[PDB]
């Protein structure tokens, strides 16, 4: 029981810590998403509707 | 007088069959209940402590 009770605490860390590693890998990708988003005029709008 | 003395061997003869095989089985029973109480007690702690990890 104590070696499956540390198999799942060392797991779980590794996998939440994975967690926290994609979550600042993606708020500092989405916020460059947003700076990038910042300099669009309607022609990239048009392109963005006719796109969709 | 035959039968008197077929009354005291036949008592002891009850006693040697019947009344002391019940004492062993007693005996028996409650060793038997001391080893199935333990080795309950054991799994049950080793149980609680294994939800509790």
């Amino acid at each position: 029981a104590e070696a499956e009770a540390a198999s799942v605490r060392m797991r779980g860390e590794a996998e939440a810590f994975a967690i926290g590693a994609r979550a600042r890998a993606e708020a500092e990708q989405m916020a460059k998403k947003a700076e990038a988003f910042q300099l669009y005029q309607e022609a990239a709008q048009l392109d963005m509707l006719l796109e969709k | 007088a035959v039968e008197a003395q077929e009354i005291l061997r036949t008592d002891k003869e009850l006693i040697a069959t019947v009344r002391r095989p019940a004492e062993a089985e007693a005996h028996r029973i409650q060793q038997i209940a001391e080893g199935e109480k333990v080795k309950q007690v054991l799994l049950a702690q080793a149980e609680a402590e294994k939800i509790r990890k």
